[PDB]
């Protein structure tokens, strides 16, 4: 049981599995770029995205916190709060 | 029943029903790709009348949705091993010692670890430095007599740390 | 120091007095203070609560006491000792309750009935007795050393 | 003066002491009497611990 | 040493193992190394100890007692008579319980020696067991807690009066 | 025995003519040397009891309990600081000397030939205990507790005096031997019924039985640790000792007239183990544990088997040690957090780490740990009552299940799962606390090795 | 089997109820045939420490197998054919018990139906 | 993070499958026979074990 | 499409099919607003007395103290012995006691009669 | 015979020493699990041999001493027997538990 | 660059108590066991002879162990 | 191999010192269950034979 975690590696993994999902564009997908406001995809597929991150990293995130992710940088904020991802 | 809002909205309620049904269909359906098929079938069922704004017909459909969820739910939902009810669910709560303690040691054993206790002394000085004036004035000036929420405002005013941070900054590692 | 008047003597009448008092003292809504009422069983003027309360109260609210499911200010339900998680799980069961106990009692009664029908109706393969030669293993049973050697032998077939 | 002279000394003092409530005496006395009873033909543990020659029962 | 006429050891039987093996014999090498590594040095230390025993010697005795007469030979109250009588009876009661213990130890030893064949070669010991315990059950049993000696003798009168009326009705 | 009494007299002006900050060591050292000389008593053999200085004699009903008192004194003398160190010199010395005088009347009670001398030293055991609990109770109903205490114990034990005087001037003297060796069996008229009911009702009050038991738990939970331990262990086991003595008379009627107390005792045993399943206030559970054990003891004395008496005296000694220790653990937790309730002080596996070992050990000795003396006592009581009747074993085993259940509840609720992380005043455990844990759980394990010392005179 | 099925479904007569096996008298379809060798030598049987419900027929074969199994222990698969012979002898013993049951069955059948036809 | 380069666990699994392939026969072979075996079965009563497991 | 899920004393009714969380009135949302105000003020004073560095003892929780004084010794005032209280008292106290009294008299009379027959199986029955 | 009784009692008593080792520890032994694993291995390899004696010939025995509280007409002592079940049962459990000692070195390494 | 700060409760008072306990049983445990061993191996136990003719013994000379 | 030395000699020496002398002075101590003789056996102790088992036949 030794998983190593860091900031930019998990930023890479979150950004990677957002890039792999199809109906977004890989062109204008910044690190801090929104979900609803600029990409334009709706709420329901956003919660399917949240489902993808939960199914990847091995812990549920709650519905109280599921309202407010909205961009990949804030997602990396909340996951780094979960696993305490600093040195 | 939630910190910021006094209650959950109906769009929020529809969304939580969506996540619950999708989770139990994960638990129901092995092999993961027929899962993917059935999940898009479920998403199609929510696409069937997604663009209607009869709020009373919407909550009628929501009641029948709760009925059709409870009819075919799964007995043991696949919950992750840090979730409530999970396989761990604060496994190492054994090894989670609070940080108000560790200072009731002996000065020999304190002298075995010099630098961490020197930096802990300057942390504690950071705590007592800006505890009274800024934090207490921001909590007895900017709130109303009835607070009416629980999200506390940050210290945007001038200087030091946002108020009441000790037992929230200083929580343990969740895997020691 | 603590005031004697934060305790709870007397019952709930009248409707101004105890209702305003219990709302101000138990930190609740005025009408949602419901006493028991005066069944005479003691019980004071302490509120009635919906009594299930512990495998409810969703864990993601993140209150103070992380396993007791408390909030530091609460009417502190009367049967709380009978309700802390590890004691009584009143979660909603996925079927019913009547239908649960009907299936359980039916299966237990069915297996005990077929046990009885089995008890009256044994199995046997076509088998003779175990032939024991020395007067049915006599002088190696419980005793009678020289009292009654009683002749019973087996015959070749 | 609670352990090193009290507890351990009490442990030695109740470790061995006389035959507490006359035990090993009773072992050796029972051995001699059963050797006697099975040598001299008499029945071991005769009933009627007092002799019924020394009784005057009430009659009718 | 221990008295063998009261602890009856039955005649020994031991067969000689006769191979008819060519592996051969783990237990022989085992017991050779066992004798040479365990039995010799412990015997050397024990012989050293027994020479230390034979340096100077002690004795201990059996505390023999007399026979004070009787409890049917004391009067109404006479506490100084009954004290002798009932401590005599209580010493009899202690040694009588130890007799029952010795019979039970004999029965355990008979059961273990004959192994898987219980129901032969333990007849005499079970018969003398039921005799001694029929004596004990009839004599000292149902007197409860505060035995002095007197409740035993009231039982004695009661039992022999029962058998008197029994032989009168069946005489 | 008089060489065991007179230095307890001379130990009383010790605290008086020792100056301040020097009394403590003196009282500890000298009462422990008295405990050695106490354990020197054990000369008892075979035929008789050892009888001398005509008022005095020792059975093995009296030797182990007497050693229990003369060993539980200095343990308590050490135990009762940190709650009166900040009190004054005069009240400190008065407290200590009051405990010593309490010990003196206890030993006078346990070596009583004459039963009138026994009754005088019985209520002499009563009178300082009230002053202790009422002056240093450190709660607010201690006043009512002492009042209930004295009126229950007196008014139950009062007509016992009249019955004993009636015995004294209808038969002759009250030497226990001349109570024995002379006792005529008394028939079943109604006056014999009242005399038996008087003596048994007085000690039913003292044990308590079930119907008179709220006497005790208020007096336990509103007392200092010294009065609580002496109260529980020494007073209740003194009531049992006195019943074991006085039951030698009135034998041929107590079979006829001692049914309904068995039924009250067993149903009270189950109800007491059930009421200590669901209370708060950690201090109270050990009091109701004591009531459960003493109800079982009362069953053991109403039946009259030597198996029952050996199990009775073993149950007395073992539960005295166990309940006294677990009271001391409850006091240590309450001095860590000034609460007296239970659910506030959760956690405590992490912090105070080897305190958990002593909670484990005390609670398993309450559990009937499988070689423990508690198990030996309860087992022989269950054997003897099964010989009494073949149906009583349901209540005994249901007692065993619920006893294990509340013991485990006490273990895994007070000291298991989560520190409540708003506490920040609990220290590491001092050396004195671990010293008292050791002074409780060495003699119980040594008696677990060789227990044939402490079984009854019906050996 | 099918006899069990007939005994529970059809008549209860023609199947003899078990563990009360001798109902017809002996030496009746025998006449003058019994030897019952039983060459286990009962004294040596009891001096051997065989278990009850093992002091049975063919026990001399068991004695042979115990002799070779004592005498050749670390030989792991030497003693085969003696215990094989004991298996075969007890197979024949089971065959003899089956012969007893079907003798009793056919006696009850043919006898009682001849009797209750002509009566 | 699939990793089983452990000498400890391959020792333990190794020696327990050793005990789970041979040692049942090492036990069952030279048991002291303390019962009487049946051993005379009909058809479809010794085959019933393998029949039920295969179906 | 369901049998509509009756509750029980144990099978608690979950928050989905209430259906009281559908006909939301004015005082429902007013009650939720005031209920959040209550929880807000209590967590505010809690977090004030929870993050103080001068704080030594426990946070001195008044509601647990109040419930302890309720369950422990405020049972008896108030109390009047009514029909219900007295009848349930005389049932739960005397009833099982008199039941066990009858069963123990039954077994003891059977045993005394059987040993007065003379044929008790006291073949050896020593430890009584 | 001396050998059978002596080896079964030392297979009992070699399951006593590590409790004495932590009771005389007053240290942090980083090899105390290795100690317990090797004393378990030694106990099994000394316990398999008396079972081999049992199936070679037998000599099927009970040992008992150290009586305590021999109160009324019974007595009870430390008394235990080695027969069929008590003989062949033990080395199976020792082998199983030695494997679990290995696996609990690995699985429970990081606590 | 991998090892962390694991928060421990404390160990100082606990190991202090256990060390004082083991040393202060050791202080007169070892002389006690050495003494009882020297007694019952270098003076011997006793002998089981019968009461000789015309001899009266005292209340000792009845016990195996010599400190008994 | 100081470990092998202590853990297979010192309790072995103490227990075999414990199993001759003290425990055999206890009289009804350890008892063997007897080996099982055969008709083709003799006796190691004094030496006296048993007549063998009789005729086999009908195999
Ligand atoms: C509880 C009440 C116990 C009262 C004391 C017991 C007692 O002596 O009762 C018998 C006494 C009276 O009985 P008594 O002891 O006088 O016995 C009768 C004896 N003669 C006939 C010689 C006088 O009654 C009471 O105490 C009243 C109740």
């Amino acid at each position: 049981d030794a998983p190593p975690l860091t900031l930019e590696g998990i930023k890479d993994r979150v950004l990677y599995v957002l890039k792999l999902y199809d109906k977004i564009d890989p062109e204008k997908l910044s690190v801090n770029s929104h979900f609803m406001k600029d990409l334009g995809l709706d709420s329901l597929d956003q919660v399917e995205i949240i489902m993808a991150m939960e199914d990847e990293f091995g812990f549920e995130i709650p519905d109280i916190d599921a309202e407010k992710l909205m961009c990949p940088q804030e997602i990396v904020d909340y996951i780094a709060d979960k696993k305490d991802v600093y040195e | 029943f939630l910190p910021s809002a006094a209650y959950l909205t109906h769009q929020q309620k529809v969304l939580q029903l969506y996540k619950r049904a999708l989770r139990h269909l994960e638990s129901r359906c092995v092999h993961r790709d027929k899962y993917r098929y059935f999940a898009c079938l479920l998403r199609a069922r929510f696409d069937e009348h997604k663009n209607e704004k009869d709020m009373v017909k919407a909550t009628q459909l929501l009641r029948e949705a709760e009925k059709e969820f409870w009819h075919g739910q799964h007995p043991q939902p696949y919950i992750f091993p840090e979730s409530p009810g999970g396989t761990s669910y604060e496994r190492y709560e054994c090894y989670k010692v609070p940080e108000w303690c560790l200072d009731d040691w002996h000065p020999s054993e304190k002298a075995m670890y010099p630098d961490y206790f020197a930096k802990r002394e300057q942390w504690k000085k950071l705590r007592r430095e800006s505890w009274e004036r800024e934090v207490k004035q921001l909590q007895e000036e900017t709130p109303v007599g009835g607070p009416r929420t629980e999200a506390l405002p940050p210290a945007r005013k001038q200087g030091d740390l946002p108020p009441l941070w000790w037992h929230i900054v200083t929580r343990p590692r969740e895997r020691p | 120091s603590h005031i004697t008047k934060d305790m709870l003597p007397g019952p709930y009448p009248k409707t101004p007095e105890e209702r305003a008092a219990a709302a101000k003292k138990y930190n609740m809504r005025v009408e949602d203070y419901e006493p028991y009422p005066d069944d005479g069983m003691g019980y004071g003027d302490y509120p009635k609560l919906p009594d299930r309360s512990q495998q409810e109260r969703d864990p993601w609210y993140d209150w103070d006491h992380p396993d007791l499911r408390l909030n530091w200010g609460e009417p502190m339900h009367w049967d709380l000792d009978m309700y802390i998680r590890n004691r009584v799980d009143t979660s909603p069961t996925p079927v019913n309750w009547n239908l649960m106990c009907k299936h359980l009692f039916g299966f237990v009664a069915f297996m005990l009935f077929m046990f009885w029908v089995g008890e009256t109706y044994p199995t046997y393969q076509p088998v003779g007795p175990k032939q024991y030669p020395y007067n049915n293993l006599y002088l190696e049973r419980g005793g009678d050393p020289n009292k009654e050697p009683e002749p019973v032998v087996h015959y070749e077939i | 003066f609670g352990f090193s002279i009290v507890l351990v000394l009490g442990s030695t003092f109740v470790a061995y002491l006389p035959d507490y409530r006359m035990q090993e005496w009773a072992r050796r006395e029972a051995e001699r009497l059963v050797k006697y009873r099975e040598a001299h033909g008499l029945p071991l543990m005769e009933s009627n611990c007092f002799d019924p020659s020394k009784i005057q029962l009430p009659e009718d | 040493s221990w008295d063998k006429d009261v602890y009856p050891e039955p005649p020994r039987r031991t067969p000689a193992p006769s191979p008819q093996t060519s592996l051969p014999n783990p237990i022989t090498y085992l017991t050779k190394a066992f004798d040479l590594l365990v039995d010799r040095p412990v015997t050397l230390v024990r012989e050293f100890i027994e020479r230390q025993h034979a340096k100077n010697k002690y004795y201990y005795y059996h505390r023999e007692f007399r026979r004070v007469p009787d409890i049917t030979e004391c009067h109404e109250k006479d506490v100084l008579c009954m004290f002798e009588a009932e401590m005599q009876w209580k010493r009899d009661y202690k040694v009588d319980q130890e007799i029952v213990n010795i019979i039970q130890e004999r029965l355990k030893a008979c059961q273990q020696r004959e192994g898987e064949s219980h129901r032969q070669n333990c007849a005499k010991e079970l018969q003398q067991f039921t005799q001694v315990v029929k004596a004990y059950q009839d004599r000292y049993h149902d007197l409860g807690a505060h035995y002095s000696a007197r409740k035993c003798l009231a039982k004695q009168k009661q039992r022999m009066l029962a058998e008197r009326k029994a032989t009168k009705e069946a005489a | 025995m008089l060489k065991y009494i007179i230095p307890t007299m001379m130990l009383m002006p010790l605290t008086w003519l020792s100056k301040n900050s020097m009394i403590w060591i003196n009282t500890t050292l000298h009462s422990l040397l008295i405990s050695l000389t106490s354990l020197l008593l054990l000369n008892q053999f075979g035929d008789n009891s050892l009888n001398f200085s005509l008022t005095f004699f020792s059975d093995s009903l009296s030797t182990p309990l007497l050693i229990l008192t003369m060993w539980l004194l200095p343990l308590m003398l050490m135990a009762s600081q940190h709650h009166l160190s900040k009190e004054n010199l005069a009240r400190k010395k008065l407290f200590i000397s009051m405990l010593i005088l309490l010990q003196l009347f206890l030993i006078m009670t346990f070596t009583a030939t004459e039963l009138i001398f026994f009754y005088i030293m019985f209520e002499a055991t009563l009178v300082p205990t009230l002053i202790i609990i009422t002056r240093w109770g450190n709660q607010t109903e201690r006043l009512n507790a002492g009042l209930y205490f004295l009126f229950y114990t007196l008014a139950g034990s009062l007509p016992l005096l009249v019955a004993l005087i009636y015995i004294q001037n209808t038969m002759g003297s009250l030497n226990f031997l001349i109570l024995q060796y002379w006792v005529q069996p008394m028939p079943n008229s109604w006056s014999n019924t009242f005399m038996w009911l008087a003596c048994m009702m007085a000690f039913m009050v003292k044990m308590p039985l079930y119907g008179l038991h709220l006497w005790l738990p208020k007096a336990h939970v509103e007392a200092p640790i010294a009065g609580s331990m002496v109260l529980a262990a020494i007073l209740l086991k003194l009531g049992g000792y006195g019943m074991m003595r006085i039951t030698l008379l009135l034998n041929p009627i107590t079979d006829f007239m001692a049914y309904p107390f068995i039924m009250l005792s067993l149903w009270g045993m189950i109800m007491t183990s059930s009421i200590c399943l669901r209370q708060t206030d950690l201090k109270s559970l050990i009091a109701y544990s004591s009531v459960s054990h003493m109800a079982l003891v009362i069953v053991a004395i109403l039946i009259q088997t030597p198996w029952s008496y050996m199990g009775a005296t073993a149950l007395m000694i073992a539960h005295g040690l166990t309940s006294s220790m677990l009271f001391c653990l409850a006091n240590s937790n309450y001095e860590r957090v000034h609460s007296r309730t239970m659910i506030l002080a959760r956690g405590l596996q992490t912090l105070l780490p080897l305190m958990a070992a002593w909670w484990l050990l005390a609670s398993l000795t309450n559990l009937a740990l499988p070689p423990s003396i508690n198990l030996i006592g309860e087992l022989f009581v269950v054997m003897s009552t099964f010989s009494w009747s073949n149906i009583t074993i349901i209540l005994m085993g249901l007692n065993m299940v619920i006893t294990a259940l509340y013991s485990l509840y006490m273990l895994i609720t007070t000291q298991r799962g989560k520190h409540t992380h708003h506490i920040n005043n609990i220290l590491p455990s001092f050396t004195r606390e671990n010293a008292l844990m050791s002074l409780h759980m060495l003699p119980l394990l040594l008696l677990s090795l060789n227990p044939k010392i402490i079984l009854g005179p019906l050996y | 089997g099918a006899h069990l099925a007939r005994r529970y479904l059809g008549d209860a007569s023609v199947e003899p109820e078990p563990l009360r096996m001798p109902t017809f008298p002996p030496d009746y379809g025998f006449p003058e045939r019994k030897e019952r060798e039983m060459v286990a030598t009962q004294q040596e049987m009891n001096d051997a420490q065989l278990v009850l419900q093992q002091r049975d027929y063919c026990a001399h074969y068991l004695i042979r197998f115990l002799k070779c199994k004592r005498d050749s222990f670390p030989n792991f698969l030497a003693c085969k054919h003696e215990q094989h012979d004991w298996d075969y002898c007890e197979h024949l013993d089971y065959v003899k018990r089956m012969k007893e049951f079907e003798r009793e069955r056919r006696l009850l059948q043919r006898k009682k139906r001849r009797e209750q036809r002509e009566a | 993070n699939i990793n089983e380069n452990n000498p400890f666990l391959i020792n333990s699994i190794k020696r327990l499958l050793i005990g789970s392939l041979f040692a049942g026969f090492i036990i069952s072979n030279n048991i002291p026979p303390m019962t009487i075996p049946q051993m005379t079965m009909p058809h479809y009563l010794k085959m019933t074990a393998l029949t039920v497991t295969i179906l | 499409s369901f049998p509509k899920y009756e509750p029980s004393r144990l099978a608690s009714l979950p928050t989905t099919l209430d259906p009281a969380e559908y006909d939301i009135s004015s005082e429902t949302r007013k009650a939720q607003a005031e209920r959040l105000a209550i929880r807000s003020r209590l967590k505010r004073e809690y977090q004030l007395q929870y993050n103080d560095p001068s704080r030594r003892g426990v946070v001195e929780d008044p509601a647990l103290i109040r419930w302890t004084c309720a369950r422990s010794a405020n049972v008896y005032p108030n109390f009047r012995p009514n029909t219900k209280t007295s009848l349930l008292g005389a049932l739960f106290g005397i009833g099982p006691l008199i039941f066990w009294y009858y069963v123990f008299k039954t077994d003891r009379d059977r045993k005394e009669k059987l040993i007065q027959e003379g044929k008790l199986d006291r073949t050896f029955n020593i430890s009584y | 015979m001396n050998l059978f009784s002596s080896l079964t009692l030392v297979t009992l008593i070699l399951l006593t020493m590590p409790i004495a080792a932590i009771n005389f520890n007053t240290h942090k032994f980083t090899n105390y699990p290795l100690y317990v694993k090797t004393t378990i291995s030694c106990a099994f390899i000394t316990s398999m041999i008396p079972t081999m004696m049992f199936i070679h010939t037998g000599q099927e025995m009970i040992i008992s001493n150290w009586h305590w509280l021999t109160i009324q007409t019974l007595k009870l002592s430390l008394s235990f027997k080695m027969d069929f079940f008590s003989m062949m049962f033990v080395p199976v459990a020792l082998f199983v538990t030695w494997s679990i000692m290995e696996f609990s070195m690995w699985y429970m390494h990081s606590d | 660059g991998k090892r962390l700060f694991i928060i421990k409760p404390s160990g100082f008072y606990d190991k202090r108590f256990l060390k004082l306990l083991r040393f202060y049983i050791l202080l007169t445990g070892i002389p006690v066991v050495i003494g009882i061993t020297l007694i019952n191996v270098f003076i011997g136990e006793a002998e089981l002879a019968e009461i000789p003719e015309g001899y009266v013994p005292e209340h000792w000379e009845y016990f195996k162990h010599p400190i008994s | 191999s100081i470990f092998a030395f202590t853990h297979v000699l010192i309790p072995v020496w103490i227990i075999h010192y414990y199993l001759k002398y003290h425990v055999t002075t206890k009289p009804y101590t350890i008892v063997e269950k007897k080996p099982r003789i055969f008709p083709g056996d003799t006796i190691l102790e004094t030496g006296e034979v048993i007549p063998p088992m009789k005729e086999f036949p009908d195999q």
